[PDB]
């Protein structure tokens, strides 16, 4: 079960890394709003928090999709 | 006798009376000529509005209403079209409402379904009545979902199967579902995957 927690952690952490990487490429971002990166590197975040706060506002559709994978959100309409 | 309970038993008693192909014919005439069929559909229509506007007594009355329409429509001929056009439109509307009843109207609708080409109004109702709420992505599962969402309970499904069995008997419209979705009959069969796949795990032989 320790393993259970560890693996989930790895997965969520990875997502932040991806989001973090995209933030660099994205040109919609401002360097001074570094705060986001600080937040990303700083800790694991709630999935909803990651989804609602990051994915939607930064339109990272891919990330959103991957996140919902981990969540295991089935709803086909939303997924589609 | 107007009292709702007397009224519903009256409907039931007549159903029993409708038995022969011959008796069924008289029952047809009884309402048509010498309470009229129109009054009956009207009652169904009114209940429908009350139900939806709102969102046991009624179930008694409605269940009886349907039991009767079913009995006659089944044992009839050219007359079937006449009843079909008229309860068909109203029955379709009733089906949209939740109701416990859904299955029952489907059974009646099926009785109405005619052998010939003029199936089309019925197919449209069915597709429209699965398609309407559902959002379909471009995949298959979303289509199954449309059916699953609407046909929630066991009675709903059995009724649906009877209606479908009837419509599929020998014909349907081309490019069915055009406009709303990927067209064609195929998604309905997929739905049966939901059903007879499941059947093995019934309750209840």
């Amino acid at each position: 079960e320790f393993l259970h927690e560890l693996e989930e952690k790895m997965e969520v952490a990875r997502i932040q890394l991806q989001i973090q990487e995209t933030l660099q490429r994205q040109y919609s971002h401002h360097s001074s709003v570094q705060d986001a990166v600080s937040q990303l590197d700083s800790e694991l975040m709630d999935i909803t928090k990651l989804y609602g706060e990051f994915a939607d506002p930064f339109k990272l559709a891919e990330c959103k999709l991957a996140i919902i994978h981990c969540a295991g959100y089935s709803d086909p309409i939303l997924v589609q | 006798l107007l009292p709702p309970t007397i009224y519903i038993p009256y409907l039931k008693m007549l159903q029993g009376l409708a038995n022969g192909p011959q008796c069924a014919h008289y029952c047809f005439s009884l309402l048509k000529v010498n309470v009229s069929w129109e009054h009956f559909f009207h009652s169904l229509m009114l209940y429908h509005e009350h139900l939806r506007k709102d969102l046991q007594k009624e179930q008694d009355g409605l269940i009886a209403f349907l039991q009767l329409t079913s009995t006659i429509i089944t044992w009839s001929e050219n007359a079937r079209l006449a009843l079909c056009e008229t309860p068909v439109v109203v029955i379709l509307g009733l089906l949209q409402c939740s109701i416990p009843l859904k299955a029952e109207l489907l059974k009646t609708l099926a009785a109405f379904g005619k052998s010939p080409e003029i199936a089309a109004s019925l197919w449209q109702s069915l597709e429209y009545t699965i398609l309407q709420t559902v959002r379909i992505p471009s995949g298959i599962e979303v289509e199954l979902n449309e059916i699953e969402s609407r046909c929630e309970e066991y009675p709903l499904t059995r009724a649906f199967c009877q209606l479908i069995s009837t419509l599929v008997e020998s014909s349907f419209p081309s490019n069915l579902g055009a406009g709303l979705r990927p067209p064609g009959f195929d998604p309905y069969l997929q739905f049966l995957r939901d059903s007879v796949f499941r059947f093995r795990t019934r309750a209840r032989a």
